């Protein structure tokens, strides 16, 4: 119909999705009341300038900002000094989704710099001279298997790796961020996923890691940081992504938690909030819609016969609406939400979900959904690691070649 | 003892009793990729923390360098890992390093490091006393700072100082009975402590429930808690509990009170209840209800549910295809 809306954002009806905050005013209805108006805004702007609504992914623009962003960043990134090989994937994973490729000049510079940060009893730090850690030793390895040339993949010292992890392990089940470090599900996550694209899980690895995970899922169906704290989503990704690795989501109780993440999808602003009760925020399109590909993979490995077969579990149009007219930077870049600023971490992240949100795949079943005009497709991403699909075969069947140290 | 942030504060390279030293610059390589342009501060300070830790020196002036570092990138691990290095070997005085800390996380109290080292602290000291009080200092500029609640459950337990929480508890959710952080912590407290399987309870805990979904009909929170301690025994364990959530439909209405009545019929049908056929076609027709108009950003969970229960529940489910 002529008079209809192609975006469900933009529908008459989608006013009755306005908080509702029964005359009882808190911190959180007040601060929910705010973005909900500041977003209503970015819709209804297209209706005011009396304009018909585009929905246009700014690939150039965003292309340049990571582009420089590889190779230089302003001291706004100081904070960040202690991530940098967070930067390089953050980066390199954008410029994959955005489907740009890698010169060899940078993919060489970028092989280098890792080698650097990389210490001498394994795992790699936030940067040369730092000492190892986890996180920034995730996404070395995840920037380098999106290089994926057999230099990036010598950059690995896997036994020095393999020793690292085990430094790390602690006997029930978790492991430490770092030596002297804290511990949470972040990372069982980060072990799990350098330890399989590299191959070096030994049988004793693991063990009781799947269920030191499990106790962190909680009474709301997600999952937390550690045992009792209150579910996140990103820390539920953590744990579900790594379970998927171990081959242990059964010890979950998929079922409360597929409620929680869906119920984490805002019904008015269309993208995800990290807990129940807190604001949206444009990087949960990834780790809370990513875990929906997840549960279906899960779910369907039980035989489940319900369901869907061309969509994820969670409103796909709505989240490429938030992303595409509630995120982007015109100057380039990504972001949380209206009035933020840009940062490469958002920059990757939107783009993941976005990516997630469009392409939907169980097996031989594949179903596009492309909000806005075509040209906004990007390239599809593994849900367990957040690299190409393509990039994680390529990287175990190469390290599956190799001995897992010490046989 | 000069400020990172004094109007007279000088570079290290133009420090007197730092002129022993060579800076040792960062190994970046030939070609650098992710290079931030650092501000001179910022370059000087590393440069002189690269030297120090690079011939481990364990210095009074070491230490007061790691503060400077610390402060112009407080997620620096490798940093605060050098602090602590030298907090033990300096036999530095750890309430000193205690004020320090407090200090640092009122300024940056969503940082994982600065908590983490604080935890550190309270193990060291086996001094859990400020702890308490310090956190609600936090929580009370943010109620639901992640960090804050973490440290907060590890200290009660470590410590087993659950006592008082269930009050502090009580005036949080007063404050803001919309704070989820705070339904969290509340079923903290009772797990550990009487646990739900003490009927009495129980019992007081729905009633809280209910008493506050009547009051914020749709406060999100309530309702999942509500879920939460029933759910595990099982919903349909308590046969009272649907016919008084229907008797909220008039008023206290809204998507989540009729998600919860499927959540109800789910447990049922799962218990081979009276009227199998009957309550499953009124959980179909709420699923639709739900995914069609009431909740439709779930529409796709919602038809997902209303197959389930089909698919398993239907007078048709048991019976052989020849049939
Ligand atoms: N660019 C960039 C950037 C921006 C924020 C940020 C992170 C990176 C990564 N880290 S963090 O602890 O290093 C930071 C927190 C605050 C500033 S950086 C934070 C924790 C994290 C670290 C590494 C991977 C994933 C998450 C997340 N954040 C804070 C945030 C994101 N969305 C809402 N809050
Ligand atoms: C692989 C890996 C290391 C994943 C990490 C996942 C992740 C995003 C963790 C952060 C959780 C957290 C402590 C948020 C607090 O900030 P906040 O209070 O601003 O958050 P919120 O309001 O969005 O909940
Ligand atoms: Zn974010």
């Amino acid at each position: 119909p002529v008079w209809s809306e192609p975006l469900y954002s933009l529908r008459p009806e989608h006013a009755r999705e306005r908080l509702q905050d029964d005359s009882v005013e808190t911190v959180t209805s007040i601060e929910q009341a705010k973005v909900e108006e500041k977003i209503q805004e970015v819709f209804s702007s297209y209706k005011f300038n009396h304009l018909v609504p585009r929905l246009v992914l700014q690939r150039e623009k965003h292309f340049h900002y990571l582009k420089r962003g590889l190779r230089q960043l302003t001291d706004a990134y100081e904070c960040l000094d202690a991530s940098r090989p967070w930067l390089c994937y953050w980066i390199l994973h954008s410029l994959e989704l955005l489907d740009e490729p890698i010169p060899q000049i940078v993919a060489t510079d970028v092989c280098q710099f890792l080698e650097l940060c990389q210490s001498p009893d394994g795992g790699f730090g936030g940067g040369p001279g730092q000492y190892p850690h986890l996180a920034p030793t995730y996404a070395a390895v995840n920037a380098l298997c999106i290089i994926g040339t057999e230099e990036a993949y010598n950059v690995i010292n896997r036994e020095k790796l393999l020793q690292y992890l085990y430094s790390l392990k602690q006997p029930d089940g978790s492991f430490l961020m770092h030596v002297g470090g804290e511990v949470d599900v972040r990372s069982a996550y980060c072990a799990a996923s350098v330890a399989s694209l590299t191959n070096i899980i030994t049988p004793d690895l693991f063990e009781g890691t799947a269920e030191w995970i499990a106790r962190c899922q909680n009474w709301e169906g997600g999952i937390g940081g550690v045992p009792g704290m209150e579910a996140h989503g990103g820390y539920t990704f953590c744990g579900l992504a790594a379970l998927v690795i171990l081959k242990k989501e059964r010890s979950l109780n998929l079922k409360s938690l597929l409620q929680w993440v869906t119920s984490r999808q805002m019904r008015f602003e269309g993208g995800f909030q990290g807990r129940c009760n807190k604001l949206v925020d444009g990087c949960y399109s990834f780790w809370q819609a990513g875990l929906l590909p997840l549960l279906h993979r899960a779910l369907h490995a039980q035989g489940d016969p319900a369901l869907s077969m061309s969509h994820w579990m969670f409103h796909q149009q709505a989240l490429q609406e938030y992303i595409l007219m509630c995120c982007q930077c015109p100057a380039g870049g990504l972001l949380d939400k209206p009035g933020k600023s840009r940062d490469f971490y958002h920059t990757c992240y939107c783009l993941s979900g976005l990516s997630i949100a469009q392409h939907f795949g169980s097996g031989a079943m594949l179903h596009d959904v492309v909000m806005g005009v075509p040209e906004n497709v990007l390239q599809p991403t593994h849900p367990v690691y957040n690299i190409g699909p393509d990039k994680v075969i390529q990287a175990t069947t190469h390290f599956l070649q190799k001995p897992v140290p010490g046989f | 003892f000069l400020s990172l942030d004094s109007p007279t504060y000088v570079l290290y390279r133009d420090r007197a009793e730092w002129a022993d030293i060579d800076p040792v610059p960062q190994n970046d390589g030939p070609s650098p990729v992710v290079q931030i342009i650092y501000s001179e501060k910022f370059r000087d300070v590393y440069d002189y923390f690269r030297a120090v830790l690079q011939r481990d020196e364990r210095s009074e002036r070491a230490f007061k360098l790691t503060r400077d570092a610390i402060e112009l990138n407080a997620a620096n691990y490798t940093v605060w890992h050098f602090r602590r290095v030298l907090l033990r070997s300096l036999q530095k005085d750890l309430q000193e390093e205690m004020n320090y800390i407090i200090a640092i996380i009122e300024e940056q109290p969503k940082n994982y490091q600065v908590w983490h080292h604080r935890r550190v602290l309270v193990e060291w000291l086996k001094d859990p006393s400020q702890e308490l009080e310090f956190i609600a200092d936090i929580l009370n500029q943010d109620a639901k700072n992640y960090h804050a609640w973490q440290h907060r459950q590890w200290v009660i337990q470590e410590f087993r100082l659950w006592d008082n929480e269930l009050q502090y508890v009580d005036q949080l959710l007063k404050e803001d009975v919309r704070n989820n952080s705070v339904w969290n912590q509340r079923h903290f407290v009772i797990s550990n402590t009487t646990g739900y399987s003490d009927r009495a309870v129980l019992e007081r805990e729905v009633q809280y429930t209910l008493e506050m979904i009547k009051l914020v009909p749709h406060n999100e929170s309530a309702w999942n808690y509500l879920k939460g301690i029933l759910q595990d025994r099982g919903l349909s364990r308590y046969p009272n509990l649907l016919n008084q959530l229907l008797d909220l439909q008039p008023s206290h209405s809204s998507p989540y009170l009729i998600a919860f009545l499927v959540d109800i019929y789910e447990d049922m049908l799962e218990n081979q209840c009276d009227n199998k056929e009957d309550i499953l076609n009124k959980a179909l027709e709420l699923c639709e209800i739900l995914a069609k108009e009431k909740d439709t950003i779930r529409k796709e969970y919602w038809r997902y549910i209303g197959r389930s229960l089909q698919s398993k529940h239907s007078r048709e489910s048991d019976i052989p295809a020849s049939v």
